[PDB]
């Protein structure tokens, strides 16, 4: 997405 | 057989970090077993087949 940011769906 | 991935469908894809992300298919790529996949930054870039899941299946 325009201005998206990416995150995991899970962290460590 | 039906199949299991294609252009436009939502999707998680396992990261070389091996955590998984929200993606968008834009192109299948068949020879190679990978597609492009569009994450949420819009940063494009190849994932195998195999390290893809569809976000939803009907069900």
């Amino acid at each position: 997405a325009t201005g998206g940011v990416k995150k995991p769906v899970r962290y460590r | 057989g039906r199949p299991r991935l294609w252009e436009g469908q939502d999707v998680l894809a396992r990261w070389t970090d091996g955590l998984l992300y929200l993606g968008t298919i834009k192109k299948v790529d068949s020879a190679r077993e990978v597609c492009l996949v569009q994450f949420e930054d819009d940063s494009q870039f190849l994932v195998l087949w195999k390290d893809i899941s569809p976000a939803a299946l009907p069900g």
